[PDB]
């Protein structure tokens, strides 16, 4: 759900958005799509700290589930003990 | 336009919601009809007839929104099935 079904369109990108901007909305909103099907869950300069706010909070809690609820961290280290 | 649909599907879900076809030898009692699914409620298809079966084999022994982007009522139902078990469960144990 992360390679795929997720492009972003050259063409309709609007002028006053930044082509790094909309790299973070496309990022946003795959977050909060991908936390709520496989994850299994549920819950001007004004406009870029909006951008921001919204990423440094969905991210951050992206990997808060990712890690509590199937510890991703702990198989990293066993997956080099036997693995490895 | 939008206001005025959801104040219909908001009306014609009440008898709905206040009771899937049932038969008259326990597998053939409540089976799912496969056509009339709401294709947004077909990830649950299983837990909502699983739910009710659970009331029925005690009872004859002695709200819910619709929102879009939202799963707060799939969020419900779950909330319910997990208690629609641990009745039955313990009542056999």
């Amino acid at each position: 759900l992360w390679h795929d079904k997720y492009t972003l369109r050259k063409s309709m990108i609007p002028s006053f958005m930044t082509m790094d901007q909309s790299r973070k909305v496309l990022l946003i909103g795959k977050s909060i799509n991908f936390l709520h099907q496989v994850c299994h869950d549920q819950t001007e300069n004004a406009f870029q700290g909006k951008i921001d706010a919204a990423y440094f909070e969905t991210s951050k809690y992206l990997l808060d589930v990712l890690n509590k609820k199937y510890s991703l961290l702990d198989h990293m280290q066993a997956m080099r003990r036997y693995l490895l | 336009a939008q206001e005025l649909c959801l104040y219909l599907t908001k009306a014609a879900s009440a008898p709905y919601f206040e009771v899937v076809e049932e038969h008259e030898y326990w597998d053939q009692r409540y089976t799912i009809v496969q056509q009339q699914i709401p294709s947004f409620l077909q990830k649950m298809a299983d837990k909502i007839l699983s739910t009710g079966k659970y009331l029925n084999v005690v009872r004859e022994c002695g709200e819910i929104i619709y929102t879009l982007k939202e799963r707060a009522y799939v969020e419900q139902i779950e909330k319910a099935f997990n208690y629609a078990s641990k009745v039955l469960l313990d009542f056999l144990m």
